[PDB]
RNA sequence: AGCGUUAAUCAUAAUGGUUUAAAGGAUCCGUAGAAUGAAUUAUAUAUAAUUUAGAGUUAAUAAAAUUAAUUAAAGAAUUAUAAUAGUAAAGAUGAAAUAAUAAUAAUAAUUAUAAGACUAAUAUAUGUGAAAAUAUUAAUUAAAUAUUAACUGACAUUGAGGGAUUAAAACUAGAGUAGCGAAACGGAUUCGAUACCCGUGUAGUUCUAGUAGUAAACUAUGAAUACAAUUAUUUAUAAUAUAUAUAUAAAUAAUAAAUGAAAAUGAAAGUAUUCCACCUGAAGAGUACGUUAGCAAUAAUGAAACUCAAAACAAUAGACG
RNA sequence: AAUAUGAAUUAAUGCGAAGUUGAAAUACAGUUACCGUAGGGGAACCUGCGGUGGGCUUAUAAAUAUCUUAAAUAUUCUUACA
């Protein structure tokens, strides 16, 4: 579930699958591949003993972030 | 025509600026040749005939029934957050059309400003029309063709 | 209907926000007394309890009892509520 | 700025130079006769009393010439040679009397920059 | 032209108009018969 | 917003630093980022199918591909105005996803307003785990609702038991109704049983509603009296 | 064995610009252009034969009632005159006076005649017009939108010179003249007040026929074509199974990119191509002289000498009101 | 006929000098300023007519808002359960 049809940054066009219910819908195979790539880099820096920093300013996010 | 060629160049530049992948061009012979030359040098990823609405999957023969709606679809090319086809300045403009002999073209290739043309650059391509056939300027020199210096891509 | 979109503004705020508090009890009593005295002559005993009530109200001070956060919200939610296009 | 416009007379404004000394008539000096010899008040803000003079050149046209040096020797008829300098603080005087030559004598007890005035080498 | 710059031009135009008004009889005399 | 060069070219910028000697020691991330490169190819990619329908985006119907006469009996012999315009924006703007089921859903809730009052949990359980045979309506993980009807209609359409869509929909509706009636009867009889065997319910639904109304009324009354007093004075 | 200086020459930025700094013609029309301008094939930039995508023509079907010119109507008020009854002030202003104000009986009120000139709401100048312009009603004649069908086959773009239209003021005739109102006269204001305010109020404003061809004639932005990322508004077109959610265009408003001295421009002030106009420091000067045109005022054309290292724009932070 | 020089007298303009008369412009510059034009005035200027913003887009409320298992159930959960 992407943002909205009227709040569209067209920079993000490649990622979006189609629109429905007045909302852009994010291509989820793409999402998956990017997530995997992200997950791998996260794993790598942890393996190397790097400092990972999780930044999440929204209301409910704190506990899961911690 | 040369005005058309300039317009297509401008369109290509615009498309490079905003990072579109696949771009339409008018369906003429000169234009097609130009597109083919770009493809072979390596500026376009794809080149294919098609409708005004999109590129064609199967072959469709072009006739008076189609011709007005026909179009030349062209894939653009990017690498390491930088577009391959940066520029498409033409040299022979409609008002001041320039036609060089082989010697002048050689000089241009070897770093000599001629007829107010900046001589051709490291990763550049000057296209040259010679008897209604667009070529690279180096190719034209090799074949020894006195021709119209068409345009310049970088 | 005809919607009206504003341009980008520096700061959405109402110049003066009205609270709309209730009118004073003592003042009301005084008005009632005045109304009564318009009728019934100057000071007849129909308004005998009303005057007493007024006196009770206005014993310590002339009035009995002595803000709306609307700007803070507008200020908070302007950037959200805009239909301002992306950066 | 269109190509056609350029062809029928258009381009960058060629600039080299304009004549600083028109009355001199394209030559290094001209001989003249002093008419009167003045003391001019300069422009604001600098102030002094500038020993200018009026000179009728041999070509005919009359000129307000500056006279440099601490002191000078110029009458109402002296033979004087004019060159194309400009006294910057005095307005309307665009010339210098060259000082070694003519009835205008070389500036006295000049040690520095002697050729700029008339001064000969003192010769021990 | 800013307004300040325009004001010099305006002043010039006014002066010119004044001059023309002054030199009406003179102009008339000059014009007729020569 | 311009396409930022400096967010994805991080390792190159650090590699340069390392080469120089500005950086003595390599970062922890450096090798990892080298191994797994960023995309850095921020293109607008065109799309040729609508995924929901399966309509073709790119193609144009020709004059030769339309030989027979049009509505109002005129033969197309030329390209029209729209057939000449370069429709590139359609290839790039993302497709509006359309489903036949949406119309059926809309119809159902028009026909059955009070089905809207049945609360709907939208928080999904594992979408992959489910496995519904729409031979029947009553699935296990799924509740009974208009959705189930619609799924049944779609199944019927697929199987060609009812070739027409409308008939299949009607059939599904009729299947639903019986189930609903059965559900209704179950609850009432359960309530009756409870009443018989000396069960005690402290607050019934109607009683609760009345209580809820009462507080509101009390609030209104005091306010209303004050307003009347204000009006008087 | 010259060094200074003066007088000269060459180099030292157009690998420029014109919303706001010099600089877009008031607007369109259109001639020349030794200006530019579609498609395919074949000839030895041209010819030839084919194309229809530009540009047109005529229908059909939808819409729209606007802009010209002309003719015929409507309306609220205003002033003037007269009558009625009625009583001492009225009108004006910051406050006052002067005046065709009023004890010759006004002003206010109610009637009744006439005269001009204006057009409340709707209204957004939305829209329409080439631009000037253009909103009381009607009629006439002219021109106008979109989509289809058919036809023409590059017939196009721009446009020096040229041509036509061109607000307000002004002028020449002949009507008209209520209100307003340069000038003039008078009353105030003020140290003064050739003003700002008030009163009489002539030219003028109005019509008919002309002259003239300028304005901050401004979007301070010449015209045309191809192209480029979004959103929201309306407007029209088509389909949808008449009221829905869709596809198109068109405009308007926010922006992305890009451009830009920045302010900001935003489908142009972006990317490109074509054509025309215009600019090359400030003063002197749109002046003088000359010429052409005009009944005239004037309009166009348009120098130089003399004198400076100034002069100008965007933005910044103050001080100030 | 054209060109050049001279001319009593006369006009414009420049530069210097900062004298006199006002105080027109810049802020709401104390009557909004400027364009065109006409009339008037010692001088800046004033006034009529239309135009322009390079002056007012400097734009910023008439106020009230709702019912389902409040917990032995949610809140706890560290690759467990299934
Ligand atoms: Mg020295
Ligand atoms: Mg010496
Ligand atoms: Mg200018
Ligand atoms: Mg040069
Ligand atoms: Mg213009
Ligand atoms: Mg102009
Ligand atoms: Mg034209
Ligand atoms: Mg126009
Ligand atoms: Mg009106
Ligand atoms: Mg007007
Ligand atoms: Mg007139
Ligand atoms: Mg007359
Ligand atoms: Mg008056
Ligand atoms: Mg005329
Ligand atoms: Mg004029
Ligand atoms: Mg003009
Ligand atoms: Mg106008
Ligand atoms: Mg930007
Ligand atoms: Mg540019
Ligand atoms: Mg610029
Ligand atoms: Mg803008
Ligand atoms: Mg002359
Ligand atoms: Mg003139
Ligand atoms: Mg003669
Ligand atoms: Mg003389
Ligand atoms: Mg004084
Ligand atoms: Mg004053
Ligand atoms: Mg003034
Ligand atoms: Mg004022
Ligand atoms: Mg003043
Ligand atoms: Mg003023
Ligand atoms: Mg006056
Ligand atoms: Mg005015
Ligand atoms: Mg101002
Ligand atoms: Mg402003």
């Amino acid at each position: 579930l992407g943002q909205s049809t009227s709040l569209w940054r067209s920079s993000t066009q490649s990622y979006i699958y189609g629109e429905y219910k007045g909302i852009h819908i994010i291509d989820l195979n793409q999402t998956l591949s990017y997530l995997k790539r992200a997950a791998k880099v996260v794993e790598g820096v942890s393996e190397s003993g790097g400092i990972i920093l999780f930044l999440g300013t929204r209301q409910g996010q704190k506990r899961g972030l911690e | 025509s040369l005005v058309k060629l300039a317009n297509t160049c401008a369109h290509l530049q615009n498309c490079s600026k905003v990072r579109v992948a696949l771009t339409s061009i008018p369906y003429t012979k000169l234009q097609l040749q130009f597109a083919y030359n770009l493809y072979q040098q390596g500026f376009l990823s794809s080149l294919q005939k098609g409708s005004t609405m999109g590129p064609d999957k199967d072959f469709v023969e072009v006739t008076p029934d189609n011709i007005s709606t026909r179009r030349l679809w062209v894939g653009l090319k990017y690498r390491d957050n930088k577009p391959v086809l940066s520029s498409c300045k033409l040299i022979s403009k409609p008002n001041s059309r320039i036609h060089l002999p082989m010697e002048d073209m050689k000089k241009l290739c070897s770093g000599v400003t001629i007829r107010n043309i900046k001589p051709l650059q490291p990763g550049e391509l000057i296209l040259v029309r010679a008897h209604n056939n667009i070529m690279d300027i180096n190719e034209a020199i090799s074949k020894k063709l006195d021709g119209e210096v068409l345009c310049r891509v970088k | 209907p005809p919607v009206y979109r504003l341009p980008p503004l520096p700061r959405l705020k109402v110049k003066k926000p009205i609270i709309r508090q209730e009118a004073n009890k003592c003042l009301v009593l005084m008005s009632n007394l005045l109304q009564c005295w318009s009728s019934y002559g100057h000071m007849s005993p129909k308004c005998a309890g009303l005057v007493t009530e007024l006196k009770s109200c206005t014993s310590e001070s002339a009035l009995g009892k002595r803000k709306s956060n609307i700007n803070y919200h507008a200020a908070r939610l302007y950037d959200r509520i805009n239909g301002k296009p992306h950066d | 700025a269109t190509l056609n416009q350029i062809k029928r007379g258009s381009g960058p404004p060629r600039r080299k130079k304009i004549s600083t000394a028109p009355q001199l008539d394209q030559c290094p000096q001209r001989k003249g006769v002093v008419l009167r010899v003045m003391v001019l008040k300069p422009k604001k803000p600098n102030s002094a009393q500038r020993k200018a003079c009026r000179v009728r050149l041999t070509n005919g046209n009359v000129v307000s010439a500056y006279i440099p040096g601490e002191g000078h020797d110029a009458q109402e008829h002296s033979i004087v040679y004019v060159r194309g300098g400009r006294c910057q603080d005095l307005p309307g005087v665009k010339y210098h009397v060259i000082r070694g030559a003519g009835d205008l004598s070389g500036v006295v007890n000049r040690i520095s920059s002697r050729s700029k005035y008339g001064a000969k080498k003192p010769s021990k | 032209d800013s307004v300040m710059r325009k004001r010099k031009k305006k002043m010039k135009k006014h002066k010119l108009r004044k001059r023309r008004k002054r030199e009406k009889a003179e102009r008339r005399k000059l014009s007729q018969g020569r | 917003m311009k396409i930022q060069t400096n967010a994805v070219n991080v390792l190159q910028r650090t590699s340069a630093y390392l080469k120089s000697g500005l950086l003595k020691e390599t970062p922890a991330w450096y090798n990892v980022v080298a191994s797994i490169p960023p995309s850095t190819k921020f293109t607008r990619e065109p799309r040729f199918k609508n995924p929901s329908n399966g309509h073709i985006i790119g193609k144009l119907v020709d004059v030769t591909e339309q030989p027979h006469a049009n509505n109002k009996g005129l033969y197309k012999t030329r390209p029209n105005s729209s057939d000449k315009r370069v429709g590139v924006k359609r290839l790039y703007r993302p497709p509006k996803l359309t489903y036949v089921e949406d119309r059926l859903r809309s119809l159902f809730y028009k026909q059955h307003p009070w089905e809207l009052s049945r609360p709907k949990i939208l928080v999904e359980n594992e979408i992959g785990d489910e496995n519904y045979d729409w031979s029947h309506m009553l699935q296990i993980g799924r509740p009974l609702d208009g959705e189930s009807v619609i799924q049944r209609t779609m199944y019927l359409i697929k199987t060609k038991q009812y070739g027409d869509m409308v008939e299949a929909y009607d059939h599904a509706r009729y299947e639903f109704y019986a189930l609903r009636m059965q559900e209704e009867t179950e609850q009432q009889v359960a309530l009756e049983e409870a009443e018989m065997f000396g069960s005690l319910f402290g607050v019934s639904a109607i009683e609760h509603g009345i209580q809820k109304e009462q507080e509101v009324l009390d609030v209104w009354e005091k306010k209303v009296v004050e307003e009347t007093e204000l009006m008087a004075a």
